[PDB]
């Protein structure tokens, strides 16, 4: 019930400001492979050892964390929290190369898979930086969550990122809807591909 | 020095139970509530419940009530979290996390290192389907375990091939898609993907034609 | 459907390549002009400056391509003792089976030669362009020959150069 932007990014020396929309709010930083760590508590207070370039505030229904003077080790996932509730999380990238927009290719199910009484939509996403994207599937303009499996992004040989997302459907679901869409958003910019039976 | 040390990574099948241990030292074990928090791969944090190690009283998150058991053993200052009836979407890193003091019970100040619990289905060879075009490919669907090898045209085709890392699905099975970029040229050149899954001795060739 | 070249020893599938160009000799001495795979040597190929890392004769493999259309060059068009460098714009895959042959799309090879003939025609005027097999040579030059994977392979190219374009 605490919503955060999916991602944020800045170069070394810049800042990122991360909102948390719904009492107190606290903030955690989580490096890859590590446990989260509290960096702000009671809206704006810093635990011992946290540098003063981390700050927090709250106005009305919205709290925000700012990491100023960005350093490479600030690249992490950030979560707000209030009692047992965690925010949806923000992946923060400290920019190390030019940004790049995702390329998206969407395949419909094959005849052979439909003959096996199965159906899979395949959405392939490549050549993007920062390495964070939001993938949303739609059945005729309505969101579908069941049947979705999405990879975490992975480095390509050209140092940009790739990811893939799959939608499992019954043949009846595929043939009954007019179209299906894979929508991928990258720092608030959305592109979409659409496929349809026949 | 406060330390919370968890048990090592676990690999389970659907229907199993897992019990993660969290060995505490360096503070009053019965003096701090211990919480459990999990995180599915690539997803966010989710609180599972707390145990009060003094009384062994508990408060589980409603969506785990009936399936989770939190216990402790003060003689070895260890807290435990047992999750039953595992499905593959319970694949996640499971953390124990300490309440800081009597008044602040939620700004978790010390955490265990995490315990990865992965829930896999039975060994199974892939089904392979064409991804018709330009970009064309092969869908390598519902296999376990890793890895599979995908070549094109028996190795005659090597450049232009991007084989995407597999996804672990909620079925406990993996699925990837190897695609090739071509100029289109589609009517002349024949494209066949060769998929080998040695753990199941599955080998399959599939022609990809518009 | 395929022009199948017999090769010795048998190139494996991972030694398949893109044909990105070729090198020809114009026959010296009826409004027709005859071209054959080059009677030159490594010096002719080097002067073309369109090869890749692959050492090969009569055909450039995994080399540079032209942008829009076939480009043909010569140090001297009137000199039948100097080779003609042909740079293709779209590569022609040559796929080896590992059983002793390497295969080329007959349809795409005919379309490639047609464009080459058109470029040659706008250089020599004339009407009829004829491709004929090698006049002869040592094994590495009378065959389309190339190195791959520590081996040197010899492919007879007779079927690649026997066609008339009017
Ligand atoms: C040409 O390139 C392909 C694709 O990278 C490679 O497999 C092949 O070995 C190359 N050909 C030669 C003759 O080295
Ligand atoms: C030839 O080049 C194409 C791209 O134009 C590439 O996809 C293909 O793998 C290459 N073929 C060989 C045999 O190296």
């Amino acid at each position: 019930a605490l919503t955060q932007p999916p991602s944020a990014s800045g170069s070394p020396g810049q800042s990122v400001t991360i909102s948390c929309t719904g009492n107190y709010v606290s903030w955690y930083q989580q490096h890859p492979g590590k446990a989260p760590k509290v960096i702000i508590y009671e809206v704006s207070k810093r635990p011992s050892g946290v540098p003063d370039r981390f700050s927090g505030s709250k106005s009305g229904n919205t709290a925000s964390l700012t990491v100023s003077g960005l350093q490479a080790d600030d690249e992490a996932d950030y979560y707000c929290s209030s009692y047992e509730v965690f925010g949806t999380g923000t992946k923060v990238t400290v920019l190390g190369q030019p940004k790049a927009a995702p390329s998206v290719t969407l395949f419909p199910p094959s005849s052979e898979e439909l003959q096996a009484n199965k159906a899979t939509l395949v959405c392939l996403i490549s050549d993007f930086y920062p390495g964070a994207v939001t993938v949303a599937w739609k059945a005729d303009s309505s969101p579908v969550k069941a049947g979705v499996e999405t990879t975490t992004p992975s480095k390509q040989s050209n140092n940009k990122y790739a990811a893939s997302s799959y939608l499992s459907l019954t043949p009846e679901q595929w043939k009954s809807h007019r179209s299906y869409s894979c929508q991928v958003t990258h720092e608030g910019s959305t592109v979409e591909k659409t496929v349809a039976p026949t | 020095q406060v330390q919370l040390v968890q048990s090592g990574a676990e690999v389970k099948k659907p229907g199993a139970s897992v019990k993660v241990s969290c060995k505490a030292s360096g503070y009053t074990f019965t003096g701090h509530y211990m919480h459990w928090v999990r995180q599915a791969p690539g997803q966010g944090l989710e609180w599972m419940g707390w145990i009060n190690p003094y009384s062994s009283g508990t408060n589980y998150a409603q969506n785990f009530q009936g399936r989770v058991t939190m216990t402790r053993d003060t003689s070895i200052t260890t807290a435990y979290m047992e999750l039953s009836r595992l499905r593959s979407d319970d694949t996640a890193v499971y953390y124990c996390a300490r309440a800081p003091d009597y008044g602040d019970r939620w700004d978790f100040d010390y955490w265990g290192q995490g315990t990865l619990v992965t829930v896999f289905n039975q060994i199974k060879g892939p089904s392979v389907f064409p991804l018709a075009p330009a970009a064309l490919g092969c869908l390598v669907k519902d296999y376990f375990p890793e890895p599979v090898t995908v070549s094109w045209n028996s190795g005659a085709l090597t450049s232009g091939v991007h084989t995407f890392p597999a996804v672990l699905q909620s079925s406990g099975l993996y699925s990837l898609s190897s695609v090739v970029t071509v100029p289109s040229s589609l009517g002349t050149q024949t494209y066949i993907c060769n998929v080998n899954h040695k753990p199941s001795n599955t080998k399959v060739d599939k022609k990809v034609e518009p | 459907d395929t022009i199948t070249l017999p090769c010795r020893p048998a190139p494996p599938p991972h030694c398949s390549s893109n044909i990105t160009g070729l090198i020809l000799t114009r026959q010296g001495g009826a409004n027709t002009v005859i071209f054959r795979p080059s009677g030159g040597d490594w010096r002719d190929i080097a002067r073309c400056q369109i090869a890749g890392t692959v050492v090969s004769t009569q055909l450039f493999l995994n080399g540079s391509l032209a942008e829009e259309e076939v480009v043909i060059r010569s140090e001297d068009w009137r000199d039948n003792a100097k080779s003609i460098c042909v740079q293709l714009a779209t590569s022609v895959e040559i796929a080896c089976t590992g059983a002793g042959h390497c295969a080329i799309s007959r349809a795409k090879w005919a379309n490639t030669l047609k464009q080459i003939a058109s470029k040659l025609r706008e250089q020599y005027g004339a009407k009829t362009i004829i491709f004929k097999p090698s006049s002869g040579g040592d094994p590495e030059f009378v065959n389309h020959s190339f190195n791959c994977g520590g081996e040197f392979f010899y492919c007879a190219s007779t079927q690649l150069f026997a066609s008339t374009w009017f």
